[PDB]
């Protein structure tokens, strides 16, 4: 499994910009996929969305007319067009690979990013600096603007993980399940508005930066981030 | 539409008919349906007989004339 | 879709496209013409498998095609367990390719002497003509070895294996013969068309007389659906 | 003394027609609603000739679904609807040309089907049969607007009548035009597409199913020639009615009931059409019977 | 010849078989009637289940 | 002249069983239980009907989460539904479409197959790639797979028509332990709740119990005319239910080795293709040959119900296994669930 992002550098504002991402090792055509940015020192931020089947594509917000996502599923590539570009859209892109089915483990993979330098349900997540010696459990709230807890009984909650100098890895899909590669320390609950991961046996690869995101209706939302420091 | 409906109630197959003094004329019913070959003047008598006219010649316009005034 | 999340919405995606998917594979397989093929072990329909190829044990499958028409063949020769229990799985095939040798009255069967491998073919092609499941499913029936029947009938007569015949000791005369006992076996003559062939060395002949055999039964499947009878 | 035309043929008419018209109504909207019902209940995406049976019997029924309303119209009283009189003509022209139309698209499958097997297996599908069939409503209710352009509703000597006002040179050109759709046009497919059709069933083994066959095929020849030929015959001479016959008195009369004769048969055959189409099919008698077996 | 060990090895089951504790048919039917009348209220195919609490829905 | 010998040896310990079983025959179920209160009438309903099959339907099997199926046809292809949004949420192309039998892990990970290819192929339906692949081929078997089943991930009960039944490890692909002493070919296989236990379904018309750990078939049992169909333990694992070609199932004893009650009626006279039990072992559900299933009172005879709505032959039941809902599939190409 892999995905390399390609393009990326300085461009004057106003300019278009085109990022081709490559996917290798997976069946390219069966997942949908998304576009995610992150800023130097801010939170993760949403940008675009393309089913498998190239039947539906949503855009955020801020990046509605000037971002335009294609996908050639028998090159296996993503291709996102960047016009009219400004000072927001310096960040590093991030390709996001995502399987919808009963069952299913989206965001599951994440590929590298490229940096690209320029010349709604709010999830509230406070605690950013966790002062705690390792070796003791650890609690990381998230709050949500509403509840997200839907009629079929699924509250749409995930937690990621960004240790610095990697890609954001999931961990924790619709708060009841643990991702696959992940150690049972890992674990969270709520009740549907309130969140809490709780992370016990702290080892020295748990430090990083810890993720919020709400999948219950579009445009999605992350939230600030908690820091982990050991 | 049935064709059965739409049978004409007065049709002009021919006139062997001559001029009609303005007094003699009773009344006008013109006739311009489709399902007859000729479009015609059906000047109803006095004596309730209907004389079928050729709209184009002079007398039969003077005569429109004069009963539509 | 108001109800429903985004996650169920893109559910519901997926299983269309999994729809068009399956709709797509089942057109492409309706076209495809199926032929069962049967016999004796002993019938040599390796030759015909053979022949129509050009143009570990279970169902052999053998693909080709012949003037832009798609032709399966199955082969269930290698399963000796049981013909009750499975042969319902083949109810919606267009023909049954029936190959039976004309040099086998002259050779008793392996497991029981007594019993003549003729009458074995016989009894095979009874059974499979009479079943209640291939009622209107036309038989091609395949005489194969007609070079070594003909070798064995100067030397041999029909006698042995018919009891109750009289008739010339011609070559013509006993492979009609042995045709019409096979024709006068099926007890359904008005819904099941038997075609019967003379297997030749030429491979095109054989491959010409299934496409045509086929192209009837295509035209009677045709005007069946179309309500004309 | 010109009055020649009369209310006694108006007054026979009237006594007549409503019944004979009821009668048509109720025997083919039985046959035509149980042939929807059937078809319905059936798979017809899976069969070409079940899709355009079905839009057969649509025709036929938004043919017949204004027959009350103009057994009511025979009266000589009619509803005060210039747009009603607008919609009844339409339907009544959609349906004709549908039933036209669609008869002659079976016969074009039936041909295509028998005759070259091989090729109706790649070409015959599914999205091919929606599209011909949305190509024919489409022809058929273009077919169908001049008819509606040029209806009105009108009095005269104190009566409604909702009639045509076609033009001199529309009502000779519509004459001929009906002519050639209705009877040229499917006659020569039929003998064209059944020549081939009885050609291929010769090489057919079995004796009783061909000549079945046979049988049918001469039966909706025969059928459709005596049941539309006179209607056509008598309208191209009655539109005509100066180079051909003389515009005599007496045989104006005989013409006009004559034209009211041959409309009730032409009405009759498509009462007659899906006898003819489905019942005869053993596979929709099938149907029939796992129906009433099921309910 | 094997045909002779055949028959030797099925007359071996069934004197495998025929040595089993085997126990009366009215202790199995009061077992049979016990177990289906301690768990009927753990059957929705024979109790009926209300619509809020069945998941199959039109 | 020993074989005759022999032979009479084994009609005495025939005979001794015989007398074993009729001195065992205290009384009958139908005299035990005239106290018991009937069911009544068992009115179920059609829920959901699960379209997109095109060819027959041949077998079916829930998980044990009682919301996603299997179903197996003749397309060649598997389909894994979801029971409670009519979703599809996976196909399955097969290499060979003559496919008679499929199973669902009790873990959820594998989808095996099996039929007339005489090989039984194991699917992995948890990849880190968007495709389930074939995960083994397991080959051994000359006669035509009928039913496979799974003790556990790693271990499979298959049985065939060449009159034996493997138990199969998928790591090393080799079977561990095959059972013989059927003589005719076998159709089904019912699995014990506690996987100590199966019992197999053959055409010879005698149901067999073998212990899957020892290796040896420990109990046999006859009464039918025609050939076994498909086979049901009861839930406490003592007793099982046996349906045939007879228009009769029998509800069979596993600890006193007896018939204990048959279920037949005059008006029915074609055969019985699946057979399974509710959760409180109540109600017996047999699908028929005349398109339609029955539902027995299992204590009393009494037919409890009638479930109709399918135009061809039925082929295959399952029951939840929380008991919530009843699937037919038939070969009409459809599935419809029963509530």
């Amino acid at each position: 499994v892999q995905l390399v992002e390609s393009g990326g550098g300085l461009v004057q504002p106003g300019g278009s910009r085109k990022l081709s991402c490559s996917a290798s090792g997976f069946a390219f055509s069966s997942f949908g996929m998304h576009w995610v940015r992150q800023a130097p020192e801010k939170g993760l931020e949403w940008v675009a969305y393309i089913s498998s089947g190239s039947g539906t594509i949503y855009y955020a917000d801020t990046v509605k007319g000037r971002f335009t996502i294609s996908r050639d599923d028998p090159k296996n590539t993503l291709f996102l067009q960047m016009t009219s570009l400004r000072s927001e859209d310096t960040a590093m892109y991030y390709c996001v690979r995502s399987i919808y089915y009963y069952g299913s483990s989206p965001f599951d993979f994440w590929g590298q990013g490229t940096t690209l330098t320029v010349s709604d349900i709010v999830m509230t997540q406070a605690t950013s600096s966790v002062p705690v010696t390792p070796g003791e459990s650890v609690s990381i709230s998230c709050r949500s603007s509403k509840s997200l807890l839907h009629s079929n009984g699924n509250t749409y909650l995930y937690w990621f993980l960004q240790r610095p100098g990697q890609s954001p890895q999931l961990l924790i899909y619709r708060m009841s399940n643990l991702a696959s590669g992940v150690p049972d320390r890992f674990s969270g609950s709520g009740s549907g508005t309130a969140f809490t991961l709780t992370i016990s046996r702290l080892e020295a690869e748990d430090v990083g930066v810890y993720y919020c995101m709400q999948h219950l209706e579009y445009p999605l939302t992350f939230g600030a981030g908690t820091k982990l420091e050991l | 539409q049935p064709d059965a409906i739409n049978a004409p109630v007065t049709c002009c197959y021919n006139f062997t008919n001559r001029k009609i003094s303005v007094q003699r004329l009773a009344s006008y019913r013109r006739i311009t349906s489709s399902k007859c070959p000729k479009e015609a003047v059906i000047f109803k008598t006095i004596v309730a007989k209907e004389i079928c006219a050729d709209p184009k010649q002079k007398w039969v316009q003077d005569s429109m004339d004069h009963l539509d005034k | 879709g108001c109800t429903l999340s985004a996650e169920d919405k893109a559910a519901v995606e997926r299983s269309k496209m999994i729809d068009r998917n399956l709709r797509e594979d089942g057109e492409k397989a309706a076209r495809e013409v199926k032929l069962l093929l049967l016999g004796a072990g002993e019938s040599g329909k390796s030759t015909i498998v053979k022949q129509m190829k050009i143009i570990t044990t279970g169902i052999v499958e053998t693909h080709f095609t012949f003037k832009d028409l798609h032709f399966k063949m199955f082969d269930v020769g290698a399963q000796r367990s049981e013909r009750k229990k499975w042969i319902h799985c083949f109810e919606g095939v267009t023909a049954i390719i029936f190959c039976v040798a004309l040099s086998d009255y002259d050779l008793v069967l392996a497991e029981d002497e007594e019993m003549n491998r003729m009458h074995e073919s016989m009894k095979l092609f009874d059974s499979i003509c009479n079943n209640k499941w291939f009622t209107d499913t036309s038989i091609i029936l395949f005489l194969n070895k007609k070079d070594l029947f003909e070798e064995k009938i100067k030397k041999s007569p029909l006698t042995i294996c018919y009891p109750e015949y009289a008739g010339s000791n011609t070559y013509e005369e006993a492979a009609a013969y042995i045709q019409c006992q096979f024709e006068d076996l099926n007890k359904r003559k008005d819904t099941k068309e038997i075609y019967t062939h003379f297997t030749c060395s030429t491979d095109t002949k054989n491959v010409q007389f299934v496409f045509d055999a086929v192209t009837d039964v295509i035209i009677k499947n045709n005007l069946k659906d179309c309500g004309l009878f | 003394g010109a009055p020649c035309h009369k209310f006694d043929v108006k007054q026979i008419g009237a006594q007549l027609l409503p019944p004979l018209y009821s009668l048509v109504f109720i025997f083919g909207f039985v046959g035509n609603m149980l042939v929807v019902l059937i078809l319905i209940n059936c798979k017809k995406l899976k069969c070409l000739t079940d899709i355009y049976l079905l839009n057969l019997a649509i025709s036929d029924l938004l043919f017949l679904i204004t027959l009350p309303l103009w057994a009511h119209s025979a009266a000589n009283e009619w509803v005060f609807g210039n747009a009603m009189c607008k919609l009844f003509t339409g339907l009544y022209h959609i349906g004709y040309f549908g039933g036209i139309f669609f008869i002659i698209l079976l016969t074009i499958d039936r041909y295509l089907a028998i005759v070259h097997a091989v090729f109706a297996l790649k070409a015959r599908t599914v999205t091919f049969g929606v599209v011909t069939s949305v190509i024919t409503w489409l022809v058929a209710v273009f077919a169908s607007v001049p008819g509606i352009i040029f209806t009105k509703c009108q009095k005269e000597d104190s009566v409604y009548v909702c009639g045509p006002y076609f033009p001199r040179g529309w009502n000779n050109f519509h004459t001929i035009m009906r002519n050639i759709l209705g009877l040229v046009l499917p006659l020569l497919i039929m003998v064209i597409c059944y020549s081939g059709i009885l050609k291929t069933l010769l090489r057919c083994r079995n004796e009783k199913k061909r000549h079945r066959a046979v049988r049918v095929i001469f039966t909706i020849m025969i059928v459709y020639f005596l049941f539309w030929t006179p209607y056509n015959i008598v309208i191209l001479l009655n539109t005509f009615q100066e180079f051909f016959g003389l515009s005599n008195c007496e045989s104006t009369s005989q013409l006009d009931q004559a034209t009211q004769v041959t409309e009730t048969l032409g009405m009759t055959h498509c009462c007659i059409n899906p006898i003819i189409y489905a019942f005869v099919g053993e596979k929709f008698r099938r149907y029939l019977s796992v129906f009433f077996r099921k309910h | 010849t094997a045909s002779i060990a055949q028959a030797r090895k099925l007359v071996e089951q069934l004197k495998m078989e025929a040595n089993i504790d085997r126990i009366k048919v009215s202790k199995a039917a009061a077992d049979l009637m016990a177990y289906c009348e301690a768990h009927a209220k753990e059957d929705p195919l024979l109790t009926p289940v209300p619509a809020s609490e069945n998941p199959f829905r039109e | 002249s020993e074989l005759d010998q022999l032979r009479q040896e084994a009609e005495q310990l025939k005979n001794q069983i015989r007398d074993a079983r009729k001195a065992c025959a205290d009384a009958t179920l139908s005299q035990i239980t005239n106290n018991i209160d009937p069911v009544g009438r068992i009115q179920m309903r059609t829920r959901r009907t699960l379209r997109g099959h095109l060819a027959k339907i041949y077998a079916m099997h829930w998980g044990t989460d009682s919301r996603l199926l299997v179903s197996a046809s003749q397309d060649g292809k598997l389909i894994i539904w979801d029971s409670y949004t009519t979703n599809k949420v996976h196909a399955i192309p097969l290499r060979s479409s003559w496919v008679m039998t499929c199973a669902y892990a009790p873990s959820g990970n594998y989808v095996a197959c099996g039929g007339l290819d005489n090989i039984c192929s194991i699917y992995n339906l948890k990849t880190r790639e968007g495709n389930v692949r074939v995960s083994r081929e397991l080959a051994g078997h000359t006669g035509y797979l009928s039913c496979c089943r799974f003790l556990d991930d790693n271990q499979i009960v298959t049985s065939s028509g060449d009159t034996t039944c493997a138990l199969w490890d998928i790591e090393t692909g080799q079977q561990t332990t095959t059972f013989t002493g059927h003589t005719g070919d076998v159709m089904s296989l019912s699995l014990a709740p506690d996987t100590r236990l199966f019992v197999s379904g053959a055409c010879d018309a005698s149901a067999k119990l073998w212990d899957v750990r020892e290796g040896m078939c420990r109990q046999t049992f006859t009464g039918h005319e025609s050939d076994i169909n498909a086979i049901c333990f009861f839930p406490n694992g003592n007793a099982f239910a046996t349906g045939s070609d007879d228009a009769t199932c029998r509800l069979f004893d596993l600890r006193a080795d007896q018939e204990l009650m048959t279920y037949s009626h005059d008006n029915i006279i074609c055969g019985i293709t699946s057979v399974s039990f509710s959760k409180s072992g109540r109600l017996l559900l047999a699908g028929y040959d005349d398109f339609n299933c029955n539902v027995w009172d299992a204590l009393k005879a009494d037919r409890a119900g009638v479930l109709a709505g399918h135009d061809n032959r039925v082929s295959c039941l399952g029951v939840t296994d929380d008991g919530m809902a009843v699937a037919t599939g038939s070969w009409d190409s459809f599935l419809k669930i029963w509530n």
